[PDB]
Order: structure tokens, then C-alpha cells, then sequence
RNA sequence: GUCGAAGGUGGGACAAAUGAUUGGGGUGAAGUCGUAACAAGGUAGCCGUAUCGGAAGGUGCGGCUGGAUCACCUCCUU
RNA sequence: GUAAACGAUGAGUGCUAAGUGUUAGGGGGCCCCUUAGUGCUGCAGCUAACGCAUUAAGCACUCCGCCUGGGGAGUA
RNA sequence: GUACCUAAUCAGAAAGCCACGGCUAACUACGUGCCAGCAGCCGCGGUAAUACGUAGGUGGCAAGCGUUAUCCGGAAUUAUUGGGCGUAAAGCGCGCGUAGGCGGUUUUUUAAGUCUGAUGUGAAAGCCCACGGCUCAACCGUGGAGGGUCAUUGGAAACUGGA
RNA sequence: CUGCAUUAGCUAGUUGGUAAGGUAACGGCUUACCAAGGCAACGAUGCAUAGCCGACCUGAGAGGGUGAUCGGCCACACUGGA
């Protein structure tokens, strides 16, 4: 499992004297073979925050349906104000994505796709929107089975 | 040989002597939003015998200029 | 060549042997400059994409404008954009001469073609940018058939890729077919350069 | 008052599918019945029954759920609306979900799916998307 | 909005303002009028030359000139660099670009153009201050 | 002789510039006077309206909760 | 002819778990069903969150009114 | 007597601009000390300044490099595609009602919208695809494709429109 | 094929008919007579701005901006009339 640190943020809690600072790390973990997940970790130092984030991500993984390095169909993943539109591309196109979305897609194993963040650009909600889209993605075989037909019948 | 444009429309005024104005109704689509919207164009046509009357659906055909603004001639009264 | 600079410093910056020997990286594999040693910073995504683009560009000894134009015309070919760009870079007369081995260095082959010691299909070609195509032949000027540099480079029996068929008795090479990604150097991730020019 | 019976039918189907209901009774019409038959043929619903009673009759749909209680219908969308009607050519016929969905169309040759519209090389009013 | 509402009253985009209005106007003397023309610089005459105090938290004596432009518009232009040779009646070239510290200063005076001299003793970024190559 | 450009005369319309003087507005540095609001902000605040007062503002009438609160009864929810 | 003229929530229509009050009725045996209001609690769903939730701020269609950074200013 | 070709001589005549705090590739030393100055935004500068000026080094470009002006983009920030209106900007204080917009179920008919075929035209140049000619390229040339809410005409009747 | 309603009324050869004159030509194009018509919230009228197009820039597209060079069409030639 490859892991990428999306963002590291220094948050503060106010106390009677001074402030208590912590580091929150958001991390994406993926096998580059259709499995990807994300996690958050809070610690007094960034290495420990990263380690906890990695553990959480490994705990929480999703399976991404693919077709020759691209998603099966267009989808708009939404979480909160986050919103990420994603569209299958052709080989050689690359991953046209910015910010956390590129990390999530690369670690999920997608190599050719077009995308656009249409909503909030806060990294955690961008990642959650991307994961929502990838979860909602559907595959030809599963939808043929659900509809009680064959792939050939499905495509006529 | 070559024929001239013919339109069908309702008569909306005939107070002019031997001239009736025919209202041809069309539906142009909005160029951006694509909705169907009504479009009316009034045609000044020649009515030699004052046969057409306010209300009847008539047919007109394009002619040479017959007046300052008359360009059409009444062919037949489709309905009344 | 057009870029007359410290090719060793460039190899050290980019982490690649532009000559291919490795002499530049053998002793000091770190970046030039006062802060070269003990350099430990981590490149960003943009930095990595830029470093890969610069690796390819300085490997082929091209300028930024021409490099971008080549990338643009390659994009218009059918197939994988990065592979098309790499093969088009390889098809340049400089690369073809260097692979045939008429010179030991890419800059030396560039200077040869610039000064007109080479002929394509039996006609002079002064422009290193010339794009060779399959079925063509590269020769050497008769007045320069006995140049010390050329004859020494020919003596040194370098490897000749599959897409080139060379005869060192006549100093004649033939561009048989278009290259392939494997044939072309593997130390470059063309997807990184495609993404760089995407943004 | 009521202004789009097709919209209303699709919204009834959507609400029932969300709540995971089994059957669904709505007022009937020829267009609704053809839409329901197309859905049954394509496999999005289990069964369709028509009650030929007074007051225009009733349509009784029976929805289809797959294994693990998964929903066969992901979503239904009204395309052409009373406020703005949408038509498409044969060469411009849209593919829902890269082909994994259907676009119900109304054509001179009866209301059919987008696949049949493309096959017969016809266009018409794009009634709805279903996937 | 409804489609009918859009059709009745179509959408209207926000209009964009120029950051350098004084450069967008020329003056025709014969017709004694203004004319709309986009210019990258304008000649002017320094009506005043002096210093201004920046707004907080910054503190300094920033050098500026009040300039009448060829189109008869009077503007405040900042003088960049260290040291300048400008006085009243100096003819100067003015370009866009405001100084955030100075409230009413919305233009810059080009260095090394018309009367304005290059910055003496400048060696890096010399083109930005109109200084010749020392060699 | 008709038509007829320009010109002349006249009362109006419209636009721009400019004008003694005058009005509020914005910005600005440690300016002066008080302390309206934010806690029940020390008279809960705010909205409309009226009048008064250096100034914020005060006061009256109706309205709102986007109001804190100790004791009381009146119901409603788990 | 203006109010914090407020539910700070336009009108019409249909659809989507439930529990429990109260106002004016109706049908079937203190109980059940039902219509129209008026309240509280609470699923799915929605929402930035708070919360709304058959009296939606859910799912849809029609039409209308309105918004596009804060001042300047509801001023000229 | 220009392009071009041939013969001889010399590395000898031919590199500058901007940037290096984040965005953004590139860091150190001196001088200064809220001054001088910088600045697209956030900001920097009061003795340890990678942000001011110089020097070394580095980065990006290169016979160009920077600045200013203007347009589109990023901006889904006028949202048809593709946004909203309880508290962030936004439901008129509320009726009655005109025009307009929209409209329940079935049958027959028309063919205005809608769909489909043919013909004519949408000049040339341009853009895109292919080929050819300048040593390459720009460029030039030649074919193709594209571009109408286009017009005439022949067909279909589910939906919207008419009877 | 353009902006404004903080421009809502405009029009009297004006709209139509008859006759004549006039023109390469039909025609209120002009004149005599008769009538009161004509345009307009589907934006008349007024004001402001502007040569139009093939095309050019940008944008994934939809769109947005522009109308140099080259080609077509139009208009003008110190200002106005002939
Ligand atoms: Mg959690
Ligand atoms: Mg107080
Ligand atoms: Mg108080
Ligand atoms: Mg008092
Ligand atoms: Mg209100
Ligand atoms: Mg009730
Ligand atoms: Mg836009
Ligand atoms: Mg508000
Ligand atoms: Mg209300
Ligand atoms: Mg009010
Ligand atoms: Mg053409
Ligand atoms: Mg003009
Ligand atoms: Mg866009």
C-alpha cells in the first residue's frame, strides 16, 4: 500500500493559559489496483499524526471499479459542500485532476481521467467527495446482474 | 415556373379599402434557453373585392410592391 | 550546441547522466551550487514534473520553445501522447546521428549536422531539428569521410538500436521503422511531462 | 395543480425506491403504461399491472431489488418538461451512464428506448433518463 | 429562475472596472473632448513632487509625484527605486499599478523614460528601474 | 414660376463644461467630549413612526425575539 | 401606505416511516377507522451547521417575486 | 551578380533578462535597522531580513527577457449546460385580478413544432485531417471534412400545438 | 443581426384607394381628390453607440470578446446641394 500525505494542519484549542497545539494529518492510502481509502490522524507531532492517519486509512478502504485504467462512466461525487465531477478518458490522457483528487485517483490506480472540483476546496471534503463518487461508480457486469440480463443484452 | 412564397393566417383588420392585414403566427425558439416562444408578423395583402373579413383564415401570396407597404395578394379564404 | 553550459552541473541537478556514461553522477550525485551538499528538501508535485521535463529536454539538447512545439505536434498523432512525443524526439536528426554513432556525444552530433557533414538521402541537411522518417538514409559528406572525430566515433562500436540499421564501412545508416518506448530511454516518465504541459 | 404526470410517476417511483417499497399504485395513462412496460422489459421493475377501473384506471408497479437488498434503479430524471421541452436527433441521442442506463424517448414510432431510437435511426422527445 | 423568467429577463453579467482608468482615456483638443482608447502608458507633467506617509502598519516617506497626463487627468504616481531627479514641470511616463500602502496613488512613474533617470547604483533587476548595464 | 442648399429671426427640448457659495460621504496618526451596542452591557436589544437633545442617543406608541433571569401557576414531550 | 407587516420560510399540485395531544365534524364496534385544522416527539432524505422532517427546509412539476462581496446607500 | 555553390583563414567577432517567503523552480553572506525600500495577494523592514540593496550560488527563459495596457480562462462569480433565497445576499406586508407562461383522462383527424430521406446553396482564403514543394520549420500549394436557427420537396404520427 | 423604459406612446404623405405625372422598373416615388387609417409592451418612438460579414482571440464545451493585415458587400472623397 502506497500512502500520500494530502494536508497537514496545525489546529489549536484555547486554554486558561496559552493554547494547546496539535497536528492533524490527512492521508490517502491505496494499492494502485482499485483499492483506496483515506484517514485522519491527530497527534502532537506530524510523524505520529501521519502514522495514525495511515492506520485509519488502511482500516477504511473502498474498491474502485475500473476499465483499462479509467472509471467505467462519468460520476459526480458529493460530500457536504464538496463536489467532484469525474469523466472517463482515453489512454495517454493522464489524470487531469488537482489537489487531493489527484492523490486519491492515482492511489486508486486510475491513470486516465478528466475531473473538476465544482464545490468546496477544503481538502478533507474534497477527498470525501472523490471517495463518494468512486463508491457510487458502477460496472457493466454488476449492473447486468442486477437487471437480470447480459452485457450484450445491456448494450444491445 | 418559379413560385412565390405563400402564407396562411388570420385577418386582424380590414378597415383599409381593398387591403387586409393578415397575422401569420410562428414560434421562434430562444437562441440560448431553447424555449418555444410565439412570434407574430402582420402581412399587408391585396384584397381586390373586399371578400375577406375580419376573423377569417385566408391565404396570401407574395407579389411585387403594390403600395408603400403592400407586398401580398389574397388567394383564397381557407375558412370563415 | 545552443545551450553551452556545464553539462555535468545539469546532470547533477536533474539526477540523470545526460551523456549516458554516468561520470557526472559517479562522484557527486547531488545538485551543484553552494547548498548542493547537505541538500535534503523534498520536491513538490510541480517540482517533480518540472524536473522530468527538464531531464528530457536537456537529454535531447533542445530549447524550451522547440520542445513545446514538438510536444504539440506529437500530441496530434494517433496513439499515446507521451510515447508519440518520445519517438518524435528520437526521430530528430541529432538523435539519429548520435545513435548511429557518427559522434560520441549528442552535442558533437549536433555540431556535425549543423556544420553540414551529414547528408540525408544524399543531400545536405544543416538543420539538427530535421525530423527523419522511416525508409530514409543518413550518409556522411565525402569531403568529411576521413574526419578524425567521425572515424574514431565509428571505431568505438556503440550499440545501434533496432529501429536503425547501420553500416560503418560506408558510414551509412537507415531509419528502418519508428522507435518503441522500450527502445527509447526508460529513465523518463513521459506521463509526468504530459501532465506538466497539462498544467 | 398537476402539470407533469410523467414527472409525477417518476417521482412516485423514486420515492418508493428510496423507501424500498415493494408495490406502487398510481393513476394510469397510456404514456405511463408504455413507460412502465419499457421499464419492465429493461429490468428496472419486477412487474406491471393495469386495473381498468373508472376514473382513468390505475397502474400497479412492482419494484425490483437485487441481492443484498441492492436497488436496481439508481435514479430517474425527467428531461423534457412542460416549462422547456427537449428533443434530439438520431445522431445526437444521449447515452445514459456510458450505456449502463436507458433514455426513454417518444418517437413517431411509439415511445421506445434510446437504443431502439438509434437502431431505427430516429429521434424524438427525450421523456426521461433512468439508471 | 424559471425558463420563462430567463426568457423574459435574461441573465446579466457583472461589469468589470479598470484598475487604471486614467490610462484608458485620450483627449482630442480640436473637438475638446475625451475619447476611449486603451493605452499602456501616458506622458504627463509632474505638478508636484514629494513624499507621503503610508497607512498603518507600514511607516515610511514614500516618494510620489502629482502628474497631469496628456489627457488632462491629474493623478498621483509613485516613484520607485532609491533616489530620483524629479521636480515640478518634469515630464514623466506613467504606467498602471497602484501602491497598496499609499491610498490615492494608483499609478507608477516609469524609470529611465523621458526626464526620469534610472536608479543610481542599481545592479539587480536593472530593467525595472531604467539603469544601463555597467560593464 | 415650382422645388430648393446655405443663411437670417424666434420660442422651446436635450447634452456637456464651468460657477461665488453650499451639503452630506469616504479615508487618515498616539486629536477633544461622552460611553450607544456586545453579559441582564449595568435602562434587554432591534424594527416602523414622532418629537427632543453637543454627540453617540433619550423619550412616547405599536411590533419582534434575533432577550438573560429568581419564585409562582398553565399546559405538551420522553 | 410604512413595521423584526416574521414561520425572517411565495402560491398550486402530487408522493415519502411512525408515536402522541387538542379544535370542529363523519362512519363502524371505552375501542377502531376517517376528514379538515392546531401542537409536540421522531425515521428516510436534506442541510455549512443549527435544525426541518405529511403544518419539509425531503422527492418532483408549473408559475411568479427576489439575490450576486462590505461600505458609499435605500443616498444622488 | 541577390539567392545558392565552390576554395582558403580564424574559436577566433556573436548573451542578455527576470526570479529564488507561500502560491512558484531556485539559498547563503554582508549593509541597513518600521529608515532606506519592496509588494499581484497574504504581507516584509525596529540588530539573526532566504521578502529591502549588493555579492556568490541557484532556477526559468534565451536574441530575447521583464513591466504596463486590453480580452477570454481559471470564475459554477448571471449557473441552458451549471447556483441560489429559515438563520450567510435574496419570498413583494397581504389580497382581488388583466396579459402572458403552464395545464387532468380517452377516441378520431391535421401536420405548426418534432423526427427522417433527396436536391440546391452556405464563394475564395482561414481553422482541422491528409499529401506535396521550399535542406527543416514557419510558409506555400492541392484535396477532403466541417460550418444553416438555410430553402424546396417526399415520408412518420408518440409527444407539444390546432379541430 | 445592440444597449437603455431613470425613453410609452409615435405617425398626417402618415396608412389605404382613385386619377395623373415620373422612373430601367413596381411603388405615396410625387401631386389632386376621398377615407381615417398605419406602427407599438412580440418594445413603437426617442436617446446612445456602431460600418456588416468571411473570419480572429479565448474556452473541454456551451459560451465570452473582437471585426487589424487578406476576400466579399456597403458607405464616403474639405462641408452641403445639384
Ligand atoms: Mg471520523
Ligand atoms: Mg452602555
Ligand atoms: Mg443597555
Ligand atoms: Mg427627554
Ligand atoms: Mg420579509
Ligand atoms: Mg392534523
Ligand atoms: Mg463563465
Ligand atoms: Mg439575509
Ligand atoms: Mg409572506
Ligand atoms: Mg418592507
Ligand atoms: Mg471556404
Ligand atoms: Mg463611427
Ligand atoms: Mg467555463
Amino acid at each position: 500500500f502506497e500512502e500520500r500525505v494530502v494536508t497537514i494542519n496545525r489546529v489549536a484549542k484555547v486554554v486558561k493559559g496559552g493554547r494547546r497545539f496539535r497536528f492533524t494529518a490527512l492521508v490517502v492510502v491505496g494499492d494502485k489496483n482499485g483499492r483506496v481509502g483515506f484517514g485522519t490522524g491527530k497527534a502532537q507531532e506530524v510523524p505520529e499524526a501521519i502514522k495514525k492517519a495511515v492506520e485509519a486509512a488502511k482500516k477504511d478502504l473502498v474498491v474502485v471499479p475500473r476499465v483499462e485504467g479509467t472509471t467505467p462512466h462519468t460520476i459526480t461525487g458529493r460530500y457536504g459542500s464538496g463536489s467532484v465531477f469525474m469523466k472517463p478518458a482515453a489512454p495517454g490522457t493522464g489524470v487531469i485532476a488537482g489537489g487531493p483528487v489527484r492523490a486519491v485517483l492515482e492511489l486508486a490506480g486510475i491513470t486516465d481521467i478528466l475531473s473538476k472540483s465544482l464545490g468546496s476546496n477544503t481538502p478533507i471534503n474534497m477527498v470525501r467527495a472523490t471517495i463518494d463518487g468512486l463508491q457510487n461508480l458502477k460496472n457493466a457486469e454488476d449492473v447486468a446482474k442486477l437487471r437480470g440480463k447480459t452485457v450484450e443484452e445491456l448494450y444491445n | 415556373r418559379n413560385d412565390r412564397k405563400v402564407y396562411v393566417g388570420k385577418v386582424v383588420s380590414d378597415k383599409m379599402d381593398k387591403t387586409i392585414t393578415v397575422l401569420v403566427e410562428t414560434y421562434k425558439t430562444h437562441k440560448l434557453y431553447g424555449k418555444r416562444v410565439k412570434y407574430s408578423k402582420k402581412y399587408k395583402t391585396h384584397d381586390e373585392n373586399n371578400s375577406a373579413k375580419l376573423g377569417d383564415i385566408v391565404k396570401i401570396q407574395e407579389t411585387r410592391p403594390l403600395s408603400a407597404t403592400k407586398r401580398f395578394r389574397l388567394v383564397e379564404i381557407v375558412e370563415e | 550546441a545552443r545551450f553551452r553550459g556545464s553539462n555535468w552541473k545539469k546532470s547533477r541537478r536533474l539526477g540523470i547522466s545526460l551523456s549516458g556514461t554516468g561520470k557526472e553522477l559517479e562522484k557527486r550525485p547531488y545538485a551543484p551550487g553552494q547548498h548542493g551538499p547537505n541538500q535534503r528538501k523534498k520536491l513538490s508535485e510541480y517540482g517533480l514534473q518540472l524536473r522530468e521535463k527538464q531531464k528530457l529536454r536537456y537529454l535531447y539538447g533542445m530549447t524550451e520553445r522547440q520542445f513545446r512545439n514538438t510536444f504539440d505536434i506529437a500530441g496530434k498523432k494517433f496513439g499515446v501522447h507521451g510515447e508519440n512525443f518520445m519517438i518524435l524526439l528520437a526521430s530528430r536528426l541529432d538523435a539519429v546521428v548520435y545513435s548511429l554513432g557518427l559522434a560520441r556525444t549528442r552535442r558533437q552530433a549536433r555540431q556535425l549536422v549543423n556544420h553540414g557533414h551529414i547528408l540525408v538521402d544524399g543531400k545536405r541537411v544543416d538543420i539538427p531539428s530535421y525530423s527523419v522518417k522511416p525508409g530514409q538514409t543518413i550518409s556522411v559528406r565525402e569531403k568529411s569521410q576521413k574526419l578524425n572525430i567521425i572515424v574514431e566515433s565509428v571505431e568505438i562500436n556503440n550499440f545501434v538500436p533496432e529501429y536503425l540499421n547501420f553500416d560503418a564501412d560506408s558510414l551509412t545508416g537507415t531509419f528502418v521503422r519508428l522507435p518503441e518506448r522500450s527502445e527509447l530511454p526508460a529513465e523518463i516518465n513521459e506521463q509526468l511531462i504530459v501532465e506538466y504541459y497539462s498544467r | 395543480t398537476m402539470t407533469d404526470p410523467i414527472a409525477d410517476m417518476l417521482t412516485r417511483v423514486r420515492n418508493a425506491n428510496m423507501v424500498r417499497h415493494e408495490k406502487l399504485e398510481l393513476p394510469a395513462s397510456n404514456i405511463k403504461k408504455e413507460i412502465a412496460e419499457i421499464l419492465k422489459s429493461e429490468g428496472f421493475i419486477k412487474n406491471v399491472e393495469y386495473v381498468e377501473d373508472d376514473k382513468q384506471g390505475v397502474l400497479r408497479l412492482f419494484l425490483k431489488y437485487g441481492q443484498n437488498d441492492e436497488r436496481v434503479i439508481t435514479g430517474l430524471k425527467r428531461i423534457s418538461k412542460p416549462g422547456l421541452r427537449v428533443y434530439a436527433k438520431a445522431s445526437e441521442m444521449p447515452k445514459v451512464l456510458n450505456g449502463l442506463g436507458i433514455a426513454l424517448v417518444s418517437t413517431s414510432e411509439g415511445v421506445i428506448t434510446d437504443k431502439e431510437a438509434r437502431k431505427r435511426n430516429v429521434g424524438g422527445e427525450i421523456i426521461a433518463y433512468v439508471w | 429562475p424559471t425558463i420563462n423568467q430567463l426568457v423574459r429577463k435574461p441573465r446579466q453579467s457583472k461589469i468589470k472596472k479598470s484598475d487604471s482608468p486614467a490610462l484608458n482615456k485620450g483627449f482630442n483638443s480640436k473637438k475638446k473632448k475625451f475619447t476611449d482608447l486603451n493605452s499602456p502608458q501616458k506622458r504627463g507633467v509632474c505638478t508636484r513632487v514629494g513624499t507621503m506617509t503610508p497607512k498603518k502598519p507600514n511607516s515610511a516617506l514614500r516618494k510620489y509625484a502629482r502628474v497631469r497626463l496628456s489627457n488632462n487627468i491629474e493623478i498621483n504616481a509613485y516613484i520607485p527605486g532609491i533616489g530620483h531627479n524629479l521636480q515640478e514641470h518634469s515630464v514623466v511616463l506613467v504606467r498602471g499599478g497602484r501602491v497598496k500602502d499609499l491610498p490615492g496613488v494608483r499609478y507608477h512613474i516609469v524609470r529611465g523614460a523621458l526626464d526620469t533617470s534610472g536608479v543610481d547604483g542599481r545592479r539587480q533587476g536593472r530593467s525595472l528601474y531604467g539603469t544601463k548595464k555597467p560593464k
